[PDB]
């Protein structure tokens, strides 16, 4: 491959990868930023961090790397190691672990007209504000902010990657034939937006609107809690002569408290809001404490009066619990993710 | 390859020869001198395929790949002994509640203890498995069914004690 | 022009950091070592790792870097990257995470007269065998072993730094402007010893290493409040089951079994907080095991009695006496386990 | 009522447990690595050129 | 880009990153240091470590890196790799388990006047004395002592960019609120080097915890159990379940004390107020069990009196604690 | 004052670290390999990974690195970076999650005779088949297969320094005691390379667990809970504590079984003996609860005697097996 070596030596003779390819001193470099999501690795509420495997799609023009193919044996494109050409220092600004750069500096593709295309793989752990409220039916709106770390908006102009037909397909690209579907989160909307500066820098923000699939938490969390609540309600039907009402009530309260403690590790530690499921659990624990108190009062109290008070408490607690649970469930289910990514 | 594409590099399976005839090695190689039997997973099949996507551009990196597959089967005896048997025994213990006399005053206690044991087993298994919503695990479905049955049995016992 | 550039070019244009600063191969390089402890980061008993932040003051004479301030405009110190000068390659030999060297390659200071000083900061995680016998009133004799990774005792030789008064600092240095007290472990003594050994059995080249013995002491107050008192209350509650009636409705066996379960939870907590090493059993763990055995015997006695009031009372008195004696004997060893009186000077000056 | 609840729940519990365990045990990997492909991809089934 | 290529080639032809960028060795390199706090990643009370995401804007004039813009078509600023140039060796004195110095050598903005602005990112896992006394309503004063390691105050002088840290880009954390922040310059003298004081800039932040998460997940169940603790004295002895309730409450309190021990550092400096409340509740539970056993071994009146006393003591303790 | 620099310059002026350090390419490089075990850092049973701190002493004669001491003032040894010289590519075959080869490139000691001694430190996270049967009194036989990856036995021959690993600097571990150690050299033929057998040195260590911690924290509570089971038959029915005590014993046994199954790897090759004992005790407790329910609905003394005799016999058998 003599012609390829000769052309490469011609192109890199006198080249400097540290200098951006501005022709005139005022010229800006336009960098089209596209994103291809290969795998939504995970979302962690405790760390408020989303881990994703992506392929960037950075495209720019480097006038220094243009050539006429007819003089160089018809070579119309070249693959060159990325470390040898100038690269825009596009980094993930909202990363959570300090890994700004890409995972592997694969070769760029340079066209004869000077168009350089780079599609490096990246493993990224971005910070994502978790919507704690509607757990487990909640939907999360995570953002990936890509910007040049050093160059200002007067030096490198970011742009959203266009579609293959030149359409303004400002979306995260997902090849449905090869995308590694996440087992817990479903991607609904995946838009991208160019954010203009308020020495300031432009940003490209990619949005992943992922909805939690609630079946796992419905089966493993919500159903046991509902069963424990039903048992705590039925505690008031156990006659005093059996001598097992206090035992059952205490066991139900302890099980609900254990479930709350377990869920506290699932939910994020941030206290900007209380998850509706956590609010339901706290209301249920308060109800069970009041039920224990009323059972102790009934035992202290005469037997017919105690039974009548027990039945009154049973009916009132059934009504209150049913109303509260129905309202909470309706509120949780109603707040579906919006059909518009920018409401 | 990420630095090269189907226009630059052609991937293919290793060919091996027997009786002066060549054939492709379309499977994962296991060398009896270097291979260590894993204690949980038995390799049932281990094929290899060169995958070429006809719709992908010839100059895209995703057009071609070589995929080696491991179809590994879990050896369940450990889980049967340590998990399945205690869970099944605790679930079937709930059937004894109907037999204890109401004068004993321990039927609800037994039912609640069975429910607590089922909850603990469900917590353990949910910790041992990913939170995938694709399907409920078989043992998880059994645990949910057992918990529902235990709740119904507790309700029945409470009604019987009331009567 | 900057005189520092002239000094740097004069010193380093013909300098080889590979070879030792000796005129003859048989000469030893004397190293002045001064480990300054900034804080004791932690002592993980479960992993048996002591994590400490130190500054490693290393001073030596390098005749190749000798200069006089009169020849270079009065420069008395030159800062040079450490990769450019020869270093004794002092490493923590008894580390556990594999980080032998320092955490930051700070510049060396080349003073006039040829003295080279290096004071890098380093975070070190080192092997410290933990004696959990007298926990939580225990003290730990952790050790830090510094040696040259490359040169033997006939090539590089260690000596302790000398204080302004001429006294050798044969101990870990503590600077009041840098030292931050650890809230869990106090530091009692920190003597240093330069050990020398023979090499191979055929009288091979000598070996030399500096061992600093951090004799540190646990501050037990927290463990008194959150561990000792709950366990004592649980063990006391064991004796109350005997006063419960020996007839239907008496929950003596239930109470005993529940207290046993609580003591088992406390045992699990202690096993989580204490390493799995089997060299010794913590006296608190021995007390917990004894209390569990006593509780099992109390359950047996309650079952026998139920199968009575006088027997219940007599068993109450016997169990109370036995529990009190056992608790006293167990706690006496922990109380008596003070740090021994030692000839070393205190590590932290009053 | 206790006896009726026994006679109702116990067979239902047994049948559900047996169904779940039989559906679990009967699971096996397919005889071919790729469904719809008759080739076994096995060392003994060398596909000579 | 030919102008900038020629400029970059000519600047670093014989540049030395070893010596200081002064014209005369008697001069002091004056470095402006501004800490920008981007995110408060974590506060670990147990390990007493605060992990923060920061940018360290260091600005100084390099005497040798000046150029005339008209020689290069009017190029007035360039971006260069920071490993090329001399840099101040800012070290975090109170590093706990991270890197002491900067490790992400991002680009340096160099202007024709020689002014260098370097804004490297860092993750600082600084040591902080976590005060657990008022947990979870506590406030933590955490600091970051940053200074040149080998250069003393007579050789390299560092000055704070502003009296307060730059919080403009601060991603507001959902657990801790920064009540105030400030940066103080100091000139402390160490025993290593008595002839020369060393300058440092200690940035400090008075963070305050948002207690809602800990109130809901810790405080409320403990309050419920403490309230149920006194209820046992109202249940008649004939029920045969007073001891079962008392021991279930004791077990719940033991579990929550275990949780709190995992939520607080084991340092013996001071007892947390929630820890003190839990210990008091455990002592009260032990006393209540002893008195119940004594009563089992008049009974109704004692039960009523003990119920009233327990309820009043519980309310008094809750008020005195909260 | 400059002869060592001159020597280092002369040695490496045209030295090649790619070719083998032999005078003739048909010769075999003789490498002496001595594993020094400094500390047994960890033995993770559930992951079946043994983490060990080692110094991998390798000694060989480099034909091209000789010098005459009289040319350099009597310098008989120098220290040089290992990256400059040819080195044997010793790889740990049974690596689990660590590095295959050495990554800490310390300096080698070169002598005037050409003898190079290299003692790089390493943290080997090797694979070991953890036998769970006799746990927690089990003896584990863990090995380290170290060998030249690309050089075959006819090209580079490795020989053990001594029949046993060097334990002179071994820091005594608090959980495992090295009862035996031995190194065996083997030549094996791999399917990759049928015409060239490859040499390896398999060091092996028979390490015995110290059971005291597990005896205190696991065995004693399990024995206490097993003992508490038999008391139910002596406890009268009128007490009402039979069912509560039996349910509490069952729950405690279940929790201890979960703890044991968390402490033991899920490999299905062999069942543990303590796990089998726990399962047997669980079955016995279930049967006891069934019989207690039968009695309550309706024997106690006969069942108590049978259970006590069977428990004593089983405990004696378990003690004999563990001893
Ligand atoms: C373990 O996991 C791995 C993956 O991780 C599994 O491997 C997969 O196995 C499945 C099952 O066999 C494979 O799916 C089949 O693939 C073949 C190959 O097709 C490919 O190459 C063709 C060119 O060679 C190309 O035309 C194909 O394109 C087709 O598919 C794409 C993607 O959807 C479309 O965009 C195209 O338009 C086009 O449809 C492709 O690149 C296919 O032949 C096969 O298709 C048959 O089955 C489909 C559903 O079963 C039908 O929709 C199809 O119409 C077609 O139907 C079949 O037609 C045959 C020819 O006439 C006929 O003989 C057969 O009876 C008939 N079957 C039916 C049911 O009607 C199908 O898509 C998949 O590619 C593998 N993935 C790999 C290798 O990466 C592996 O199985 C797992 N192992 C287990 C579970 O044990
Ligand atoms: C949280 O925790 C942080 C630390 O982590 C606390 O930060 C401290 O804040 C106080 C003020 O609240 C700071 O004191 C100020 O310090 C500056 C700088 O002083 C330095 O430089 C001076 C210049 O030469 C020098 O004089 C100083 O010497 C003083 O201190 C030494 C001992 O250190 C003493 O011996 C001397 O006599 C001097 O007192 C020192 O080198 C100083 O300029 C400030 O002066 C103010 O106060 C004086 C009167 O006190 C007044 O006259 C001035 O006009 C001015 O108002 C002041 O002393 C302290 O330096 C900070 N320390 C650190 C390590 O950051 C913070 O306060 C805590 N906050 C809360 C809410 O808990
Ligand atoms: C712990 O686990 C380790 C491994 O994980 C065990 O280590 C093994 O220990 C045994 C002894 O206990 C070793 O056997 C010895 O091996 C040496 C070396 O043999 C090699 O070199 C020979 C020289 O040419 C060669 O003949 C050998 O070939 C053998 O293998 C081939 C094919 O596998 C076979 O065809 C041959 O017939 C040989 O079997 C091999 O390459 C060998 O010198 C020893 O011989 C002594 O003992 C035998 C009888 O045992 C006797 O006949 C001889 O005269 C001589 O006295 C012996 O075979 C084995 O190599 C070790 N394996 C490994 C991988 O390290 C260890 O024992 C376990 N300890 C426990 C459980 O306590
Ligand atoms: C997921 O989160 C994203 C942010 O993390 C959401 O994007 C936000 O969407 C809202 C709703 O449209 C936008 O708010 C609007 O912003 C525009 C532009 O504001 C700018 O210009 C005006 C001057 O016209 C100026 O006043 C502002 O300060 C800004 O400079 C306004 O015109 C509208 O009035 C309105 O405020 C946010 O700007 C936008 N943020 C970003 C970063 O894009 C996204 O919608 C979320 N998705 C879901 C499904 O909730
Ligand atoms: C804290 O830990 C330190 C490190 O473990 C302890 O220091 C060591 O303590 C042991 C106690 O057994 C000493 O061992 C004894 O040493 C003497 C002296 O002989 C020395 O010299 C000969 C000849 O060179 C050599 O063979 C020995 O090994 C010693 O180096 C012997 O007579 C005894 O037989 C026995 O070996 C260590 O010498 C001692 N080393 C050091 C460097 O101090 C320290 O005691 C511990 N302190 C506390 C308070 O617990
Ligand atoms: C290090 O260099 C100094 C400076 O040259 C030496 O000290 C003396 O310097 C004067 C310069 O006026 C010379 O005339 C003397 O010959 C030097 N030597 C003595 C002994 O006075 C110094 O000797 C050198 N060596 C050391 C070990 O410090
Ligand atoms: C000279 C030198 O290395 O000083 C570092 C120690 N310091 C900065 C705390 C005095
Ligand atoms: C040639 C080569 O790389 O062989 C490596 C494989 N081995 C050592 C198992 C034969």
């Amino acid at each position: 491959s003599e012609a390829e070596g000769r052309l490469r030596e011609k192109l890199f003779s006198g080249y400097d990868s540290s200098v951006r390819p501005a022709r005139e001193v005022g010229d800006r470099v336009r960098v089209s930023v596209g994103l291809i999501l290969a795998q939504l690795i995970s979302l962690n509420e405790k760390d408020e961090e989303m881990s994703t495997k992506v392929y960037l799609d950075l495209e720019w023009t480097d006038y220094r790397l243009s050539w006429d193919p007819a003089e160089h044996d018809g070579i119309d494109s070249l693959r060159i190691t990325a470390e040898s050409v100038w690269l825009p220092d596009v980094v993930l600004l909202n990363n959570n672990d300090g890994n700004f750069d890409v995972a592997l500096d694969i070769s760029v593709v340079v066209s004869s007209d000077g168009s350089v295309r780079w599609q490096p793989p990246g493993i990224y752990r971005s910070s994502c504000s978790i919507q704690v409220t509607y757990f487990p039916f909640d939907w999360q709106n995570c953002t990936m902010v890509f910007s040049s770390y050093s160059y200002d908006s007067s030096e490198v102009s970011l742009q959203t990657g266009l579609g293959p037909d030149g359409q303004g397909h400002q979306e995260i690209h997902i090849h449905e034939g090869t995308f590694i579907e996440n087992g817990q989160w479903e991607i609904i909307h995946k838009p991208s937006r160019l954010i203009q500066p308020p020495g300031q820098r432009q940003e490209v923000i990619f949005y992943l609107i992922i909805r939690r699939k609630p079946l796992f938490y419905l089966v493993n969390v919500i159903a046991p809690c509902i069963l424990i609540t039903l048992l705590a309600i039925f505690v008031f039907y156990l006659p005093p002569d059996a001598g097992e009402k206090m035992g059952l009530s205490i066991f139900a309260l302890l099980t609900l408290t254990v479930f709350l403690l377990l869920l506290a590790d699932k939910v994020p530690e941030t206290s900007l809001s209380v998850p509706i499921i956590i609010k339901y659990l706290m209301f249920t624990m308060v109800l069970v404490t009041f039920s224990v108190i009323l059972s102790v009062v009934v035992l202290n109290l005469w037997q017919f009066v105690a039974m009548v008070v027990d039945r009154l408490f049973l009916w009132t607690f059934i009504i209150f619990t049913s109303v509260g649970t129905l309202v909470i469930f309706l509120d949780a289910t109603y707040h579906l993710p919006p059909p518009d990514p920018f409401p | 390859s990420l630095k090269y594409t189907a226009k630059e590099i052609t991937l293919s399976l290793k060919q091996d020869a027997k009786e002066n005839r060549t054939y492709p090695v379309e499977w994962i190689i296991i060398d009896p001198e270097g291979f260590t039997e894993n204690g949980e997973w038995e390799i049932v099949h281990r094929p290899a395929r060169v995958n070429v996507d006809p719709r992908a551009p010839l100059d895209s990196p995703s057009r071609q790949d070589i995929t080696f597959y491991l179809i590994i089967r879990r050896k369940p005896l450990f889980y049967i002994i340590n998990i399945l048997v205690p869970c099944v025994l605790i679930s079937f213990m709930v059937n004894l509640v109907f037999y204890l006399p109401a004068d004993s005053g321990e039927k609800t206690s037994v039912a609640i203890s069975v429910l607590l044991a089922q909850s603990v087993f469900l917590l353990l298994i949910s910790k041992r498995l990913p939170a995938t919503s694709m399907a409920i695990p078989l043992i998880g479905k059994f645990l949910l069914f057992g918990m529902v049955l235990v709740t119904m049995v507790v309700v029945i016992c409470v009604i019987v004690l009331n009567i | 022009k900057n005189e520092e550039l002239r000094l740097y070019h004069h010193l380093f244009n013909n300098y080889d950091p590979g070879s030792r600063p000796v005129r003859e191969p048989e000469d030893t390089v004397t190293i002045s070592l001064k480990v300054t402890l900034t804080n004791l980061i932690s002592l993980n008993e479960k992993e048996e790792t002591l994590t400490t932040s130190v500054w490693i003051g290393i001073d030596w004479q390098d005749y190749r870097l000798n200069y006089s301030k009169d020849d270079f405009g009065g420069i008395e110190t030159l800062r040079v990257p450490s990769e450019l000068v020869w270093l004794p390659e002092i490493v923590l030999e008894n580390n556990i995470d594999g980080q032998f060297g320092v955490a930051y390659d700070a510049n060396v200071l080349v003073y006039e007269g040829g003295s080279v000083t290096w004071l890098p900061p380093a975070i070190y995680r080192s092997v410290c065998a933990v004696e959990v016998t007298y926990f939580p009133f225990d003290w730990q004799n952790c050790s830090l072993i510094f040696r040259s990774q490359t040169y033997n005792a006939e090539e590089v030789e260690f000596t302790f730094a000398v204080d302004n008064d001429g006294k050798t600092i044969n101990k870990i240095d503590i600077d009041t402007e840098a030292y931050t007290e650890n809230g869990e472990w106090a530091i009692d003594f920190c003597p240093g010893v330069i050990r020398r050994h023979h090499g191979g059995a055929t009288d091979g080249p000598g070996e030399t290493d500096v061992i600093y013995s951090l004799i540190i002491r646990r501050k037990p107050l927290f463990y008194v409040i959150n561990i000792i008192v709950p366990c004592v209350l649980i063990s006391g509650l064991v004796l109350l089951a005997y006063f419960l009636p020996a007839q239907a409705g008496g929950q003596k066996c239930t109470v005993s079994i529940n207290v046993l379960l609580a003591q088992t939870v406390f045992l699990f907590l202690i096993a989580q907080k204490i390493p799995e090493t089997s060299l010794s059993v913590p006296l608190l763990g021995r007390f917990l095991i004894f209390v569990m055995v006593v509780a099992t015997l109390i359950v047996m006695n309650c079952v026998i009695v139920l199968n009575g009031n006088a027997l219940d009372n007599i068993c109450f008195w016997a169990a109370l006496v036995l529990f009190s004696v056992g608790s006293s004997l167990i706690f006496l060893g922990a109380y008596f386990n003070r740090v021994p009186d030692l000839p070393y000077a205190p590590c932290i000056q009053p | 009522v206790d006896r009726l609840c026994l006679f109702v729940v116990t067979p239902v519990m047994v049948v559900g447990t047996a169904w779940i365990f039989l559906q679990g045990v009967y699971n096996q990997p397919p005889p071919q690595p790729f469904p719809g492909d008759p080739y076994s991809y096995n060392v003994q089934d060398k596909r000579f050129i | 880009s030919e102008h900038e290529t020629r400029l970059v080639a000519k600047l670093f032809k014989d540049y030395s990153s070893v010596v200081r960028p002064v014209e005369d060795h008697r001069q002091v390199v004056e470095v402006t240091v501004g800490l920008q706090l981007i995110q408060l990643i974590n506060v670990d009370e147990v390990n007493q470590i605060v992990t923060t995401n920061v940018r360290l804007k260091q600005q100084w004039v390099d005497y040798n890196l000046k150029w005339n813009p008209d020689d290069y078509g009017g190029v007035k600023k360039i971006h260069i790799p920071s490993e090329k140039i001399w840099r101040p060796d800012l070290v975090l004195y109170n590093n706990a388990d991270g890197d002491f110095a900067i490790v992400k050598f991002t680009k340096v903005l160099l202007q024709y006047t020689g002014h260098i602005t370097w804004t490297p990112p860092a993750i600082f896992k600084s040591y902080c004395e976590i005060i657990v006394t008022h947990f979870p309503f506590d406030e933590q004063n955490c600091s970051m002592k940053l200074g040149t390691w080998t250069y003393d105050g007579s050789v390299v002088a560092i000055n704070p960019e502003s009296d307060q840290p730059d919080l403009s880009n601060f991603m507001e954390s959902g657990e801790w609120v920064i009540k105030e922040s400030r940066g103080w310059k100091h000139s402390v003298t160490y025993s290593c080097c008595p002839d020369t004081p060393y300058l440092d800039i200690t940035y400090h932040f008075v963070m305050q915890r948002l207690p809602l998460y800990f109130i809901v997940n810790v405080i409320i169940p403990c309050l419920l159990f403490s309230f149920l603790t006194g209820l046992v004295f109202y249940l008649p002895t004939d029920s045969g379940e007073k001891m079962t309730l008392s021991i279930s409450v004791l077990l719940s309190l033991t579990v929550f004390l275990l949780v709190i021990v995992e939520l607080i550092p084991s340092t013996s400096s001071a007892v947390p107020l929630i820890g003190k409340y839990m210990l008091f509740t455990m002592v009260f539970v032990i006393a209540s069990i002893i008195i119940t056993v004594i009563v089992i071994n008049v009974a109704m009146v004692m039960d009523h009196i003990l119920l009233g006393v327990f309820m009043l003591v519980c309310i008094i303790g809750t008020l005195a604690v909260f």
